[PDB]
RNA sequence: GAUGUGCACAUCCAAAUGAGGCGCUGCAUGUGGCAGUCUGCCUUUCUUUU
């Protein structure tokens, strides 16, 4: 596997349970606010997420359309608690059916809002970035920047961020988490071009902090708050 | 004696092979019985088998070992052996007699369940369905218990542990509530739609393309060509450096072999106009593809991912929308 | 996840699954299918402890 995409970690679990990561963070931001999800795998984060902080709407969305998927079986998974043996649930598939709304229907309860899209974000065209219009009102990219770092180099990074930038409304922020220097080496023989990139990086992770705070972005302030966690908010009005 | 054991060994393998279980339950040794004059079979054909090969190759030994028998017997030489005991109909208690067991620790062995289930009671038959050939158990065993008292006994003594019948019931349980589940979606889209010779033969639309690279996927030479000029086929071997593409005027092959600058500048390629016998040997091409994609039969998809995959497809429609 | 050397270098392993078995239509179709068929049916399963 190339992309840094695990099939494992699968999880039977609702919402109240979750690995980890949500004790950290703070749930003033995500209420009635649309969010895009980069790199999320089966979205056992993102589920529980939209299940306690009831977001208003949330789209996951990753590169590795085979795992979308059963991303989508753990979506119907929930709806089917209404026990059962797991050499049948194995064979079978989840009980329930994919929730499809009516026309006239009421969003905002789970699991009605979020969707999972499998798409490419890196459009590798600075011309086809500047065309884009803000539609989301948080972004959450964590544990992504290594991978999209070693496979489309310095170029693809700026276009990522600029891309970022430019689908943010004003107002909306940005939550990082970006892996150290220190890791990427032990992966560089994976393939021909992670390696021939990992040769070719002139940006370190700690400069991060500085090119998104430089006008070919134009995040305005930032700050730190307890890996590090990063936010950025974009301009007021 | 460890020669002791292996005689012990070839005894337990050979009357388990020849136990009523194994012979209700496979096939294959039942039709080596059953295709034979006085019913039998030569120990040469048992050595064959994989778990007789770790223990002995020598058949004579092997002849040895079946002296003290309960069910086995052996006729002149100690070559061949035969049943000893004449075999009718299948048993009906076995199905009630039988356990299902879930949460394997993933080790998967036969002496492994004949350790742990033992102890309770006579353990007969056990059943491992591997991981598709991959040597991976899947994580649940079917273990059959003799005379119907120590199964309901062993249920008791335990790691879930469930009868067949009550497997059956809830196996039906769980797939009316699918089908209910999934037959009222069906309404609910069904109700959402309801309220909202082949090709002509054209000389000069056939453009062969040359690559000193591999070319790329039939998506990506189809969204090349198509934003030029209107494709109708693009033939395309995967991993192949050529290809073709037939287009639906000359006008448009000339405006894709014109166009230099959106094509050749920018994907190394020599894409030129085929007339006459390369022509006529790919329109025979296409003639041969058509009869043969004509003469195979319809590929198989099952109904359920169709419907999901329709399902998931509105979903993010009216998402979007 | 592990190993050798003095957290650093080098090497090894990554695959915690789901689309696995088999059809019927009635239209199209080198156009890479579409709409149905009880969720199309079945799964202890594409199993050799032959
Ligand atoms: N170019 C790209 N654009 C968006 N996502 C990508 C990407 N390349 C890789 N990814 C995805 O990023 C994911 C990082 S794994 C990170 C773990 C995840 N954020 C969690 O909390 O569970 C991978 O699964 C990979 O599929």
């Amino acid at each position: 596997f190339q992309y840094g995409n695990y099939c494992k970690y699968y999880g039977y679990r609702n919402p109240s349970c979750e690995d980890g990561r949500l004790r950290v963070l703070k749930p003033e931001w995500f209420r009635g606010r649309d969010v895009l999800d980069l790199g999320c795998n089966v979205g056992h984060l993102t589920l529980s997420i939209a299940c306690k902080w009831g977001p208003s709407r949330m789209v996951g969305l990753d590169i590795d359309s085979r795992l979308i998927h059963s991303a989508r079986q753990n979506i119907r998974h929930y709806l089917s608690e209404e026990c059962f043996p797991a050499s049948l649930t194995a064979s079978r598939g989840p009980i329930a059916a994919p929730q499809v709304p009516l026309d006239g229907a009421d969003t905002s309860v789970f699991p009605n809002n979020v969707v999972f899209v499998t798409g490419n974000y890196v459009l590798d065209r600075d011309d086809l970035v500047e065309a884009q219009t803000p539609e989301y009102d948080v972004v959450l990219c964590l544990s992504l920047t290594k991978w999209v770092h070693l496979n489309w180099g310095d170029e693809g990074l700026k276009r990522m961020f600029r891309r970022i930038y430019r689908h943010l409304r004003p107002g909306g922020i940005l939550v990082l988490e970006p892996q150290p220097w220190s890791s990427y080496g032990k992966r560089k023989t994976l393939t021909e071009t992670i390696y021939k990139n990992y040769y070719r990086i002139q940006l370190k992770p700690e400069q991060f902090s500085s090119y998104l705070t430089s006008p070919d972005v134009g995040f305005s302030s930032y700050e730190l708050v307890a890996r590090p966690v990063y936010l950025f908010h974009k301009a007021r009005s | 004696s460890r020669v002791k054991q292996v005689l012990a060994d070839i005894a337990k393998q050979v009357d388990f092979w020849f136990g009523d279980a194994n012979l209700h339950k496979d096939r294959f040794l039942r039709e080596q019985i059953e295709k034979s004059r006085d019913g039998y079979v030569d120990i040469s054909l048992l050595v064959s088998f994989n778990k007789m090969k770790k223990l002995t190759t020598d058949g004579k030994l092997i002849a040895r070992a079946l002296r003290s028998s309960a069910v086995v017997e052996l006729d002149l030489e100690g070559t061949r052996i035969r049943r000893k005991k004449p075999l009718g109909e299948r048993p009906k208690d076995e199905d009630e007699r039988t356990v299902y067991v879930e949460l394997l620790p993933k080790n998967v062995n036969h002496s492994w369940i004949e350790r742990v289930f033992g102890k309770c009671g006579n353990v007969v038959y056990i059943s491992i369905p591997h991981y598709k050939s991959t040597g991976d158990p899947k994580g649940f065993a079917f273990v059959e218990f003799e005379t119907k008292e120590q199964a309901a006994k062993a249920i008791e003594f335990l790691l879930r542990v469930l009868s067949k019948s009550e497997w059956m019931d809830l196996k039906k349980e769980y797939l009316a509530l699918q089908k209910a589940s999934m037959a009222s979606l069906k309404k609910t889209i069904s109700q959402i739609k309801s309220e909202s010779t082949g090709p002509q033969f054209v000389s000069g639309v056939i453009v062969k393309i040359i690559s000193t690279e591999p070319l790329p996927g039939r998506k990506q030479v189809r969204d090349t060509l198509a934003a030029i000029s209107e494709v109708l086929y693009v033939d395309l071997l995967e991993g192949d450096t050529e290809c073709h593409a037939r287009f639906k005027t000359p006008e448009d092959a000339q405006a894709v072999i014109n166009a230099y600058t959106e094509i050749n500048k920018k994907h190394c390629w020599k894409l030129e106009i085929l007339s006459g016998d390369h022509e006529q040997r790919y329109w025979q091409k296409i003639l041969v593809d058509r009869q043969a994609k004509l003469n195979q039969p319809r590929e198989k998809k099952r109904g359920t991912e169709k419907l999901i995959t329709k399902a998931e497809k509105i979903r993010l429609a009216k998402t979007q929308q």
